[PDB]
């Protein structure tokens, strides 16, 4: 009967229903930002979701471990809301992909995936 | 929530008990003032992580990401790096006491040893004495420098007194800590 | 064919649309108002001096409640509900505490009571069933219970009865009369 | 059942008849108006400060 969670700690996962997210369902749920931007913390909480998983950890936690040093999470600054930006999150694999406008075309710039059972790959794409 | 149906007046400063207006209040949102139930709001529950380890779910345990048991900073006992590193490696919050340190160089050397000996990602708490101005004067800059350098100083504890609001907010905003520990000794310090 | 009818007390000023035919009644009632009104003072600190247009119009309603113009009192009450209670989303008590909290028109609890609640319940003749927020939550999640006190709470307990009589004559007159008759019957024993 | 609704900026003053039901909407919009309106000045020399009732009501519309 003990509740089972992936990890225990940090801020409790939050359910955020905000504007400028334009959530649409599918194989990868897509959040799209219009001209007006949402709150940064609300946007990050929405991307993290209500389920304690690896992506919830990798977005929600405000620190990462570089060797033996606690450094600020760069994912907050990377995923900060942007005008005309899209973000697709897979329901099953929990893979995140951030799309931004380049030369008038929507192209991916951030991929976050689980390559191995305990390794998270964050890939910054330059076109 | 107690509502005094016998008297009509503006709600108290703390909003602790209602007045006659609350019984007749009508609004589109239909919101009403509630009161907290400490038991159901603060039951010490249990949570199991994916690795099977079981923790006592609580506010403190959530904040620390660890069990709700800590070792408070002791000037003879927790000054030494061995006990601090051992407690952190065992997985319980502990405070390195600055009572047995007198220079930023000595304190930084001790923190370096602790960081090198603990597991990656394990924070460190630091305990300072408010009655001692010298230790704070050379320690607060040290904590700020170590934090902006990226050290795992997870928290700072102030014992033998509580700082004022203006010093406290400086500690919160400048040092970049996860949480600030304070040790009141009386209801005035609790206030 | 309405007309603008204005009541003022110092900086206080409330204007309402009133029927042209009944404007004469409104004017005479206004004159009797400003006769009974204490002289305006800076800050409106006078106990009977209104501190807001809502207070002034409530006092107008309270005055006209006793007159040969029940249609005047009814339409004035309707206008007060429309402007101030905002077509009845908030009760008069909620409006009273909202004014006591409002800083633009500073007032006292006694001023708010006498100038709004007493007059509103003097002029209102029928109260429609309303489901409060508390009673709404009672049906789903709130558990409402009642406690009645005893003696020793206050050394001038009768003052509360006088306040209740003054504020709510039209609501408890029958109960008070019946109880007083029973007490008159019993106490000679 | 209309009602008198007035907007002012110093000596500026424009009153309009409005439905009583929507008077609440007009009042809140007026409050937001006088929040966004600078402090009145003699001569109404402020660049966005209206100088006539027509200017004030046009700004209300805007």
């Amino acid at each position: 009967k003990i509740p089972v969670v992936e990890y225990f700690g940090g801020k409790k996962p939050a359910s955020v229903s905000a504007t400028s997210v334009n959530i649409i369902d599918g194989n990868q749920v897509v959040y799209e930002i219009d001209s007006e931007l949402p709150n940064k913390q609300e946007w990050l909480d929405l991307l993290a979701g209500t389920e304690l998983n690896w992506l919830q950890a990798f977005i929600s936690t405000d620190r990462i471990v570089q060797g033996s040093k606690h450094v600020s999470n760069p994912l907050h600054d990377i995923l900060t809301p942007a005008k005309h930006s899209k973000v697709t999150i897979d329901k099953k694999t929990k893979k995140l992909t951030a799309f931004e406008n380049i030369k008038g075309d929507l192209l991916p710039v951030v991929e976050i995936e689980l390559v191995k059972p305990n390794t998270i790959q964050l890939s910054l794409i330059e076109h | 929530r107690i509502i005094l149906a016998g008297t009509l007046d503006s709600n108290p400063i703390d909003d602790e008990y209602g007045f006659k207006h609350e019984i007749f209040q009508t609004s589109a949102d239909k919101a009403i003032k509630w009161a907290p139930d400490w038991l159901k709001e603060l039951r010490p529950t249990l949570v199991k992580n994916s690795e099977g380890k079981i923790y006592v779910k609580t506010k403190f345990s959530q904040l620390l990401g660890r069990a709700p048991l800590m070792v408070a900073g002791m000037t003879p006992t927790t000054v030494n790096t061995d006990i601090v590193s051992a407690s952190l490696n065992a997985g319980y919050h502990i405070e390195l006491a600055g009572g047995g340190y007198f220079s930023p160089v000595m304190m930084t050397r001790a923190i370096d040893d602790i960081v090198s000996r603990i597991k990656p990602g394990y924070g460190l708490g630091i305990n300072l004495i408010y009655v001692n101005p010298f230790m704070l004067q050379w320690g607060i800059p040290l904590i700020k420098d170590l934090r902006e350098k990226g050290y795992p100083i997870q928290s700072l504890t102030i014992g033998a007194g509580v700082p004022s609001i203006e010093v406290a907010t400086e500690y919160i905003e400048d040092l970049g800590l996860t949480h600030l520990g304070l040790k009141p000794g009386s209801v005035d310090a609790i206030s | 064919t309405h007309r603008p009818f204005q009541l003022t007390h110092g900086s206080i000023e409330h204007t309402l649309l009133v029927p042209n035919d009944l404007f004469f009644n409104y004017s005479q009632l206004k004159d009797e108002f400003i006769k009974t009104l204490p002289e305006p003072t800076e800050g409106f600190a006078g106990d009977d001096e209104p501190s807001s247009p809502a207070e002034l119009y409530g006092k107008f309603i309270g005055f006209i409640s006793n007159a040969q113009f029940p249609q005047i009192v009814e339409l004035s009450l309707k206008d007060f509900e429309s402007r101030f209670l905002d077509n009845n989303n908030d009760n008069i008590h909620s409006f009273a505490v909202k004014l006591l909290d409002d800083e633009t028109y500073p007032t006292t609890i006694a001023k708010v009571k006498e100038n709004i609640v007493k007059n509103y319940y003097k002029a209102v003749k029928s109260i429609n069933k309303v489901e409060s927020n508390l009673l709404y939550h009672c049906k789903h999640d709130a558990k409402l219970v009642a406690i009645f006190g005893g003696q020793g709470n206050t050394d001038d307990y009768f003052e509360e009865l006088r306040e209740l009589y003054t504020l709510y004559q039209g609501l408890i007159e029958d109960l008070l009369v019946s109880i007083a008759e029973k007490l008159n019957q019993l106490h000679p024993s």
